[PDB]
RNA sequence: CCGACUAGGGAUCGGGUGGUGUUUUUUUAAU
């Protein structure tokens, strides 16, 4: 869709839906590519597309366990990351057109946000109510863990500033927490 | 010698070679092995395009037959080297015959669980659970496991060990 | 604490760790 | 107790409870296309079908959409000119919720039951 | 403290009862043992409820208790 | 075998190593593609590393 | 080892055939 | 109400330990049966000694149809046979001591539970219709 | 038929037809013979379609004869097929350092050199008849195949004669012993 | 304050499994 924006004064018109982009099965998550026209569906399996063609470039599942959850990357553009229903979060290189690496953790991994200032860390908000701040070069331990939340977390985000994240949950509440510390720093 | 009153195929043949060549290395086995008869050998195809033999067993006799599988499996890839060498028995009913059919398809090695996961798209997921018996020598063979499961009943189910993958 | 003060080899397990039952291609 | 009932009313109160997850035994196809039905108007997430060998389990996932569930003890049978008049009579509202029908074409919500023009005998209801 | 209902880990199947578990299963097992008088391996259960004997050489290979049944004290088994 | 050294006649370019070998499964196949992957991956992060 | 003088088909029809022996 | 009752594993083959043949197990059950056992005694032995897990997973069908098929059928079924046995037991020690009300009460109890199942029995007919627990 | 066109008509590169070939004489040890027939039918469309053609005759002729001393053996028919497609289409000097590995080609070198009295200049046929003939006054069991074939393929005579009723007087080396002698009566 | 109802916590009674220390103890049985 396209909306008429009223924030620069140039000029002076056909708003919405200029295509309309069409799968077999349902999806469930969709993030975009910030260059080159590219954005990621995750859903029954996920797929890349680009704005010009009407039909997936490429299909880029680990196996046939279903994708809930989809983040780019902010700089090095070029790495995906999504989470699946069997507890899962993948990683995957638009380089190489395929996943790099996954890990299986306890309980099922909501939402991914990665740090715009970092480049290779990202912070998983998951269903055990705790969110995990992970390096992707070395994924097998968590380098913090944001424990506050009572119930399931349901998204997180990062400051621009890389430097404290914002995570709300399933107990009605959010909770702001900074990124060297690992409990809470203010609650709303 | 083992196909019925029909032409057997050169697989058969090949497969009956191999059968009178482990009767030829008979003394060690004590009179085991013969009426090991056959129905049909049909290849099964992959998504590589790297076929299976589906050895067909008319189930008087797939009990004897399946307590030395291991070690004529292991002559007849020794036989015929990088072809998956499954066993199969020949079919109210249906869901008890799709299940014998999968429980001989795998080889002895013990499903363990079997999940249907109900998408929120409308689709579903059927998922066989295999769990610890040679894992390395399993996970070679699971799409090979789903391929020929799929080329029996057209069910298209997904194998997996409750491991890393 | 009871449990390990009884038991033998109880790993010390880092809280940073307990959430990861598993990761492909292994770190060497 | 019914076997759909006390499967629904694990998922009822378990909801009100707020937890995310229910597990549900024992398992009919009954409950499966309850369950499909109400994921199809979006009511819960994904659900899973553990086999044991006995009679299978529901691991459901569900978020916070539904606020009840339920059945309609004696199955009557309902015209597709009564369906409107049944909805009116035990929905909260006009468009609000969804009656769940055994019909011919098996398990349907009503208005996807009045849609391909069958009606059936009521089995409970979702909103 | 919280736990997925489906996908658990095994450190916590396997602490909890044998009904409780997802798919539940048994918890014995069968070992097999050797009577000290004539070696041959006989197979027996481990809650055994009942005082087996080598049927060769009749001796006593376990006495039946309250859940596992205890090995005469001589015997040597392994876990099959 | 086919390099059994018969006498001093050697101007040919004839059997040694590099051949095919038997295949692997696609799964393990494409486990060891997104292996290799993974680690021309690392190696493009750690340049941010800095 | 247990027990039983009964409870069978062929064991209550023995009996009966030792009631008619005496 | 307790919990505590087996747990039969998903699995239905014989272990892959299992050695023995399909047919050997029957004629051991046979044997047990017509040296007098009941089927939940031949169960338990052959489980305990050799060791079969479960005979319908192992032989083709459970015990008591291979009882009656290799002729050895109850006269009547096992469950009945043992609580007629316990109310007739109950019911000695009642005209032995008759101050003892509680096994009265007792045998008040087991009465009823040898109706419910006969009844059961009796409208399935597995044992004939005109039988009365004397 | 891809692959063939592709090493026809493709202007072809560096080193392709060298390093392909290459490819060619090594892929022969691939463990499935079902994967080395086509091999083997490509050495076949390769020979059917030169100057540079001796030397890829001589690697095909070492590939073949390795080729021949395979596992299964139901290719090295096709092997045996290939190394005469190979070596009555070959030239002189071809032929002749062929007929040199005929002559230096322990027991196994002698089975080796029975299938090449088997397959190959009449001077050269002669030393190898020579050659045969101290074989055969030299006359396990697969030697015996080597002296089975080499009496198919026929002084000499008279020593294989002698040996014939000796070696007479493993039943398959039997049958084929009493077909050489039967064929020496004939 | 009731039920068709979620989790717990400490203590206790009966059974079971595992651990591996002290009281026990030994070639009479098991405990
Ligand atoms: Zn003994």
């Amino acid at each position: 869709w396209s909306i008429n924006v009223d924030d620069y004064s140039n000029k002076n018109n056909e708003e919405g839906l200029i295509r309309t982009f069409d799968g077999e099965s349902a999806f469930q998550g969709i993030d975009s590519h910030r260059e080159n026209s590219t954005f990621a569906t995750g859903g029954a399996k996920i797929h890349l597309w680009d704005v010009n063609r009407l039909k997936p470039v490429s299909d880029l599942s680990w196996g046939a366990d279903n994708i809930t959850s989809l983040k780019f990357n902010q700089n090095e553009t070029d790495i995906l990351a999504s989470t699946g229903s069997d507890n899962s979060i993948v990683l995957y290189d638009l380089r190489t057109n395929s996943p790099t690496q996954k890990i299986v953790q306890t309980m099922r991994t909501n939402a991914i946000c990665w740090n715009p200032m970092e480049a290779f860390n990202f912070v998983t908000a998951n269903e055990d109510h705790n969110a995990y701040y992970y390096d992707m070069r070395n994924l097998s331990r968590s380098l913090n863990v944001f424990k506050d939340h009572v119930s399931a977390v349901m998204d997180v985000d990062f400051s621009p500033t890389g430097d404290e994240i914002v995570t709300g949950s399933y107990d009605k509440s959010i909770r702001i927490y900074k990124t060297n510390h690992g409990h809470s720093r203010e609650i709303y | 010698a083992k196909i019925l009153s029909q032409a057997p195929t050169e697989l058969e043949l090949q497969v009956a070679q191999a059968f009178v060549e482990l009767e030829n290395s008979s003394p060690e086995l004590k009179a085991e092995l013969r009426p090991l008869q056959f129905k049909s050998i049909r290849e099964i195809d992959v998504a590589g395009g790297k076929k299976a033999l589906a050895i067909f067993v008319p189930v008087p006799s797939l009990a004897g037959f399946h307590k030395v599988q291991t070690k004529l499996t292991r002559e007849l890839e020794k036989k015929f080297q990088d072809r998956h060498v499954i066993f199969l028995a020949e079919r109210r009913t249906l869901t008890a015959v799709h299940d014998k059919i999968l429980e001989d398809l795998v080889f002895p090695t013990e499903i363990v669980g079997k999940r249907v996961r109900y998408l929120v798209g409308g689709n579903k997921i059927q998922k066989v659970l295999l769990d610890s018996k040679d894992v390395q020598q399993i996970d070679y063979k699971l799409e090979s496991f789903q391929a020929v499961y799929n080329k029996l009943t057209g069910k298209q189910i997904v194998f997996e060990i409750p491991s890393e993958t | 604490a009871n449990e390990r003060r009884t038991r033998k080899d109880m790993p010390y397990i880092s809280e940073r760790k307990k959430q990861i039952v598993g990761t492909v291609h292994k770190y060497e | 107790s019914s076997v759909l009932a006390d499967a629904l009313n694990a998922i009822n109160n378990a909801e009100k409870t707020g937890k995310r997850q229910v597990l549900l035994r024992p398992s009919s196809k009954v409950i499966i296309k309850f369950l499909q039905v109400m994921q199809k108007h979006g009511y819960i997430g994904e659900f899973e079908y553990i086999d044991d060998h006995r009679s299978g389990k529901i691991v459901v996932q569900l978020n916070g959409r539904l606020n009840k569930c339920g059945v309609i003890s004696p199955r009557f049978n309902v015209k597709i000119g009564d369906i409107e008049k049944w909805t009116a009579n035990l929905l909260p509202a006009r468009q609000f919720g969804y009656v769940i029908l055994t019909t011919s074409a098996g398990i349907m919500d009503h208005e996807e039951a009045r849609r391909k023009h069958v009606s059936g005998k009521i089995l409970g209801f979702v909103y | 403290l919280v736990q997925d209902l489906l996908h658990p880990t095994a450190a916590s199947e396997a602490r909890k009862h044998k009904l409780k578990t997802l798919v539940q299963g048994p918890r014995s097992y069968f070992l097999d043992v050797k009577c000290p008088g004539c070696l041959n391996i006989t197979t027996v259960f481990s809650h055994a409820q009942t005082a087996v004997t080598c049927e060769s050489c009749s001796t006593i290979l376990c006495t039946p208790t309250g859940g596992k049944a205890k090995l005469s004290e001589g015997t040597s088994f392994r876990r099959k | 075998i086919d390099d059994r050294q018969v006498i001093e006649n050697a101007n040919l370019l004839k059997g040694k190593s590099s051949t095919y070998e038997v295949p692997l499964p696609q799964r393990i196949q494409q486990r060891h593609d997104r292996k290799a992957a993974y680690e021309i991956s690392r190696q493009e992060v750690s340049k941010w590393n800095d | 080892k247990k027990a039983k003088k009964d409870f069978y088909r062929f064991q209550v029809r023995e009996r009966k055939k030792q009631e008619i022996n005496q | 109400k307790g919990i505590s009752s087996s747990a039969i594993p998903y699995s239905r083959n014989a272990p892959a330990w299992f050695k023995l043949s399909s047919e050997s197990v029957i004629e051991q059950i046979v044997k047990y049966a017509r040296k007098g056992l009941t089927p939940s005694q031949i169960g338990v032995l052959l489980r305990d000694a050799h060791g079969v897990t479960q005979a319908r997973v192992i032989t083709g069908n459970k015990i008591m149809r291979i009882l009656k098929s290799n002729g050895l059928a109850p006269e009547i079924p096992e469950d009945l046979y043992y609580l007629i046995k316990k109310a007739v037991s109950v019911r000695k020690h009642l005209e032995r001591n008759r101050k003892d009300k509680d096994a009265k009460f007792r045998l008040i109890l087991i009465e009823s539970r040898i109706h419910r199942l006969a009844r059961y029995y009796r409208t399935v007919a597995v044992l004939p219709p005109n039988w009365k627990y004397e | 038929s891809v692959y063939y066109q592709f090493l026809m008509e493709y202007d072809q590169s560096k080193g392709r037809l060298e390093k392909q070939f290459k490819f060619m004489v090594d892929n022969l040890q691939y463990p499935t013979e079902s994967g080395r027939q086509s091999v083997m039918e490509l050495i076949n469309l390769i020979i059917t379609k030169p100057a540079l053609l001796s030397k890829l005759s001589s690697s095909f002729f070492l590939a073949l004869v390795n080729v021949s001393f395979n596992d299964d053996a139901p290719r090295c028919r096709e092997m045996a097929s290939v190394l005469i497609s190979t070596m009555l289409p070959k030239l002189e000097n071809k032929d002749l350092e062929i007929v040199e590995k005929y002559i230096a080609a322990d027991n196994a070198s002698f089975l080796n050199l029975g299938l090449r009295t088997y397959k190959v200049s009449i001077g050269f046929e002669h030393t190898i008849e020579l050659d045969e003939l101290a074989i055969k006054r030299i006359r396990f069991s697969s030697y015996m195949e080597a002296t089975e074939s080499v009496y198919k393929h026929g002084w000499d005579g008279i020593i294989t004669c002698l040996l014939y009723p000796h070696s007479w007087v493993a039943n398959l080396v039997h049958q084929l012993i009493a077909n050489k002698d039967k064929l020496e009566i004939s």
